[PDB]
């Protein structure tokens, strides 16, 4: 009726990946690999199709179930979802390369134009910082808005193999004079101290 | 009226054998993937919609006959006699039907073709010693042109003649072109013969015979043969439908009317209720 | 019927009664008739349809193809067996239901004349199905007639004088 | 070899009705059952319904009731799923996958969609990217409020392609998407020359060359 | 004519419920089409069934007519044909050039062959010949195809099948 499931898993190839699931009520997993249709994983919550590698598995308690891939390497990299109808939320398989770095922030304001939009949309920009687990914090006169700004990160580039991310929040006119000045706080993990960038029109 | 079904089939205490993309003849006959089922015994034998046909494209007339008599049967054990073929090449093949890598046949069929330039009238014979009936498979290959009849059998018009003390049975095979069927356009002709305790079968023929390797053991049970895409499950259960194991506890079932051991009587109705106290007068 | 009207409150028992004298009010089931009712409904379709019948090998029921004839006939016996089974569980079902009403109806009645047979001059029936007792009956004597070893000789005298002055 | 062949994309407008098919390959229609998913573009798998060949019983979801219709033309080996009553938001790519039980059960309950075909593009909406600029190093542009995703960005489309991040686009609760493109300069190139960055939406056909 | 298995043939017409016959192209190379005889008379001439093409000999030849019909529609089809045994040898080889046809009716999954006699008859509206009456069934996504030598009485189409309430009755109320 439901089914639960870590949203996103960032390792590098050759290692393992636990997947849960949580059937409220026969769970099936299926991958799909980015632009291509999806394919069947397991079935029966245990039993590998024909063509799937032995290095994925899945095994079955009361009422979670797990999938866990070995030996990780490029084709794994896709999207997982479990199905029982219903489907899973997704869990989204990324490639991690191991390479420390810290974030430079940007702050860009709304443009004129998006003034006169109507609705004001603030965009804040880390750049290059290597912990993903990282995150932004609103600041509107030390007041926190939380689920009311959009997040959006770049793949490892390998040209660098480094995440940069975007925070925009959105709000009505009267809300973009609510506060006088504004800003953008990271709290990182390659980066201890949690650098706040503040920025005003005028 | 009991009106659901657990949707699983319980494997006790009957003797379930799923056909995983077999039907019975394929199974019977010796479909390379069916090579699994060979010698296998049932209570059930649960036929899967998705069974398919992968070998040389066959006929069998009196196919529902031949279906309900093996499933009766309740065996697919298979005794390979010694037959004697002079004259002939035996164990004929193709590439439609593709065993391994290579070409090949039924495994429970011998496809026997002319040897050097001449096929002699093959005239073979059985007893049956034993105390129980015998089953042979045999069938007639009609070929699509007359060149490669003659190619084959350089007869240009076999037949084929199966008798035994009290009956006999003559095929006069046919040559002619059909549906495109996995490459081919000739045919099988699926016959079979029951040999009584004490009989004997006389196989004459001059050409397009589909020799029998052996005989399947007849036998006298509680088996049959049912059509249905339920899972198997582990569980206990009396009552088989198409739609899973259902339980016996009630007398009627509105499920599916065709149903296996001890089973309820299938009515119209989805429901009767049995009153169980007495008229029911409440308060105001 | 006469009673026109169930007991919710009662739990005990499916038949009983509810007394009240000068120590005050009570309620007890006789577990007697409730038992002999529950007994004689407890079975009643082992008693007709012993069992499952067990079918192991049996005719096509589903054809893929048309042939003629023998699927017509196949298809005609499958329906007239159907026909035939729906309408014995029909009658079957509405006849046991009619005689189980029938039987529980008589349970009650007969319970209702014991008590009166126990209460030969002693008691009149009010005819909603309860007894007007004439003379001093106690807790000790209503569980007599309930327990169906009252003694209405010894009461004869002073019921009759309260009937018939 | 078991395959499952779909139709082409379709764009389509609001209220209309659509019908997409799917031909078979390898195997028999009336073998198996097929059910229908769509998946609207980065919004995870959805269930569309299940059509049980050899006797046409169908299964649609609530949320489909009514305005999707299933056949089955078993003399092609094809089947159809129709979706009317088109909105905006069921631009999604659709798939037929199939599923094993037709006989005494509905497969979906207990078996899995083991082949898949490639999906169709139904896009039935159309809106316009709107290009902001982002200046302050770096600099960028913002591309949003469009509804179908395929969007290409570049940079005077030779100048710059390295240092250029697409963070790919983000839901929105309008259900219009946007993304934005950063591309890091030198601090001293920023104020000599400004590029200019090319936007391509080809569901809305338009092509917007900004600057800065 | 004569129809082996006739209740059978009447019973499932009487089921699908409808005659609607859809005339398909046939094409008959090297044989004489549309033969008729004047025991069944349509209009002041010659004729025969409506329904069936008689293919002779054309010229002094008759070959191996070898036609086929895909069935591409979700409907099944069913398909009327015949073999005409005549009553003399000298008439068999009048009207085919070979000295003993046969019939070859064939799908995907079945096949159904016809040996046509030579032989006197009882006279019936002043012939000793007579015409077999068989047909075949082909399912939606199969094929037929037609394999003859000799002594055909073809379809000229198909007849829609379907599925209802349908029955047929005799009385004469
Ligand atoms: C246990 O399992 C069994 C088996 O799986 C279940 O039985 C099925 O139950 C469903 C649910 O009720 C039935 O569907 C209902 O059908 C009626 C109309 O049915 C009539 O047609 C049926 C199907 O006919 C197809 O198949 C037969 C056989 O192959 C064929 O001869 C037909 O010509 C037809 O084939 C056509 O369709 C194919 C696929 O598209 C094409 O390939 C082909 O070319 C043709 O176009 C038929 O089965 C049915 O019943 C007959 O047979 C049953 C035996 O099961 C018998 O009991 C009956 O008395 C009949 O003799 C009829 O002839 C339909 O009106 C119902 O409609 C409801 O649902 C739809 C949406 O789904 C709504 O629009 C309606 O308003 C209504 O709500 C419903 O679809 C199914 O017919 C039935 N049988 C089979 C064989 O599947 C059973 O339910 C299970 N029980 C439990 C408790 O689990
Ligand atoms: C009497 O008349 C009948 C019908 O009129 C003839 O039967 C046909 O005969 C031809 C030739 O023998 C057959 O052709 C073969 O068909 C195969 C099936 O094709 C279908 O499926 C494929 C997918 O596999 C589709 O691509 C195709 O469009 C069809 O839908 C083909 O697979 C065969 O291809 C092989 O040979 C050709 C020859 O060039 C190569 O190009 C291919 O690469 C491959 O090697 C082949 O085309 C046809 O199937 C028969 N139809 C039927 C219904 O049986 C009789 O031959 C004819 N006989 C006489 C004596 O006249
Ligand atoms: C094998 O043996 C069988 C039987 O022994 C033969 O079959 C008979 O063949 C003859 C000749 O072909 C048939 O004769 C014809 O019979 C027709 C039916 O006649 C009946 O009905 C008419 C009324 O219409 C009555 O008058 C008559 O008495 C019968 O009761 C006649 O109508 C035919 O008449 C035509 O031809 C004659 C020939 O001279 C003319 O005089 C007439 O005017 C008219 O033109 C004709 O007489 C007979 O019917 C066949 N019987 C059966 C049962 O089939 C085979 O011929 C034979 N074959 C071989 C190879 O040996
Ligand atoms: C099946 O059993 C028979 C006799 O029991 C034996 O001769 C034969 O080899 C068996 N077949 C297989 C495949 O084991
Ligand atoms: C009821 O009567 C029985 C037999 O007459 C006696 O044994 C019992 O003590 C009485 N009282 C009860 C059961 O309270
Ligand atoms: C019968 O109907 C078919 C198709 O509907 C048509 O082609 C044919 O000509 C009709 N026959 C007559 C006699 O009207």
């Amino acid at each position: 009726s439901v089914l639960t499931q870590p949203p996103s898993v960032s390792g590098a190839p050759g290692q393992r990946v636990t997947i849960s699931c949580t059937g409220s009520s026969a769970v099936h997993w299926y991958q799909q690999l980015p632009g291509t249709a999806p394919k069947l994983l397991i079935s029966g919550n245990s039993n590998r199709p024909s063509g799937v590698p032995d290095r994925f598995s899945g095994s079955k308690s009361g009422t979670s179930a797990s999938l866990a891939i070995t030996g990780l390497q490029a084709e794994d990299e896709a999207d997982y979802y479990c199905q029982s109808s219903v489907f899973g939320g997704g869990t989204k398989l990324t490639v991690l390369g191991r390479t420390v770095a810290a974030p430079s922030v940007f702050i860009f304001p709304p443009s004129d134009e998006q003034l006169k939009s109507g609705t004001a949309s603030v965009v804040c920009l880390l750049n290059n910082f290597y912990p993903r687990e990282a995150k932004v914090q609103w600041k509107v006169d030390n007041a926190l808005q939380s689920g009311n700004s959009q997040e959006s990160v770049t793949e490892q580039d390998s040209k660098d193999s480094t995440y940069s991310l975007s925070s925009t929040l959105t709000l009505s006119k009267a809300d973009y004079e609510k506060h006088k000045v504004y800003a953008c706080e990271v709290t990182h993990q390659g980066l201890s101290s949690p650098v706040t960038k503040s920025f005003n029109r005028g | 009226v009991q009106s659901s079904s657990t949707g699983k089939i319980c494997n006790n205490p009957h003797r379930i054998l799923d056909g995983i993309d077999c039907t019975l003849i394929d199974a019977l006959l010796g479909d390379p993937h069916c090579d699994v089922f060979q010698n296998e015994t049932w209570d059930l034998f649960v036929e899967r919609s998705k069974a398919f046909s992968n070998c040389y494209p066959y006929d069998v007339p009196d196919y529902a006959s031949l279906r309900s008599l093996v499933a009766s049967s309740g065996t697919l054990e298979f005794i390979t006699e010694g037959f004697t073929w002079t004259g002939v090449t035996q164990n004929g093949g193709s590439n439609a039907c593709k065993r391994g890598p290579g070409s090949g046949f039924f495994s429970r069929l011998n496809w026997l073709t002319k040897s050097g330039s001449t096929y002699p009238v093959l005239n073979v014979t059985m007893p049956n010693n034993d105390n129980f009936d015998k089953l042979y498979i045999w069938g007639v290959h009609h070929p699509s042109t007359n060149q490669e009849q003659t190619s084959l059998y350089v007869q240009a018009s076999g037949r084929v003649t199966v008798s035994t003390r009290r009956s006999q049975q003559t095929i006069i095979p046919n040559i002619g072109s059909r549906p495109w069927v996995r490459g081919l356009s000739s045919r099988i002709s699926i016959y079979w013969t029951i040999v009584k305790p004490g009989d004997v079968l006389v196989i004459n023929s001059n050409g397009n015979l589909i020799a029998p390797r052996g005989y399947f053991k007849m036998r006298t049970g509680k088996s049959s043969i049912m059509r249905s895409d339920a899972p198997i499950d582990t569980c206990i259960s009396e009552c088989i439908t198409p739609n899973g194991s259902i339980p016996n506890d009630k007398p009627f079932q509105n499920v599916n009317k065709i149903t296996y051991g001890a089973c309820p009587k299938y009515v119209k109705q989805n429901t009767l209720k049995l009153a169980t106290g007495m008229r029911n007068v409440p308060e105001k | 019927g006469f009673i026109e009207n169930g007991w919710e409150g009662m739990i005990d028992g499916w038949y009983g009664f509810r007394h009240q004298n000068s120590e005050g009010t009570g309620q007890a089931a006789d577990l007697k008739s409730t038992q002999a009712a529950i007994d004689q409904i407890n079975g009643k379709l082992n008693r007709v349809i012993e069992k499952t019948n067990e079918k192991f090998h049996q005719i096509e029921k589903e054809f893929s193809e048309v042939e003629g004839r023998i699927q017509d006939l196949e298809k005609y016996v499958e329906d007239t067996k159907i026909d035939l089974w729906s309408y014995n569980a029909e009658l079957l079902v509405a006849l046991e239901n009619q005689h189980t009403i029938d039987l529980t109806d008589s349970e009650m009645n007969k319970l209702f004349e014991k008590t009166r047979r126990q209460l030969r001059e002693n008691a009149e029936d009010m005819g909603n199905g309860c007894f007007k007792i004439y003379h001093k009956c106690d807790n000790a004597c209503i569980e007599s007639i309930r327990n169906g070893t009252y003694d209405h000789d010894v009461y004869r005298d002073e019921a009759l004088n309260n009937r018939f002055q | 070899q078991v395959q499952l062949v779909q139709s082409g994309a379709e764009v389509k407008k609001p209220g209309a009705s659509v019908t997409v098919s799917c031909q078979v390959s390898g195997y028999t229609l009336t073998s198996y059952g097929l059910s229908w998913v769509r998946q609207a573009p980065g919004q995870g798998l959805e269930w569309v319904g299940w059509i049980n060949t050899y006797d046409g019983q169908t299964k649609y979801v609530k949320k489909f009731q009514g305005r999707v219709t299933m056949t089955t033309h078993t003399g092609t080996n094809t089947a159809y799923m129709e979706m009317k009553s088109l909105r905006s938001d069921d631009t999604a790519v659709y798939y037929c996958a199939r599923v094993e039980g037709v006989r005494g059960v509905m497969g979906f309950h207990y078996y899995p969609m083991d082949v898949w075909g490639q999906g169709t593009m139904v896009t039935v909406s159309s809106k316009g990217p709107s290009v902001f600029p982002l200046a302050p190093a770096a600099l960028g542009c913002l591309v949003k409020d469009y509804f179908p995703e395929p969007v290409t960005v570049s940079w005077n489309s030779g100048a710059l392609t390295s240092g250029v991040h697409t963070f790919p686009a983000v839901l929105q609760s309008s259900g219009l998407y946007s993304l934005s493109s950063v591309v890091t300069v030198p601090s001293s190139s920023l104020g000599t020359q400004t590029y200019i960055c090319n936007v391509n939406h080809k569901p809305s056909n338009t092509k917007v060359d900004k600057k800065v």
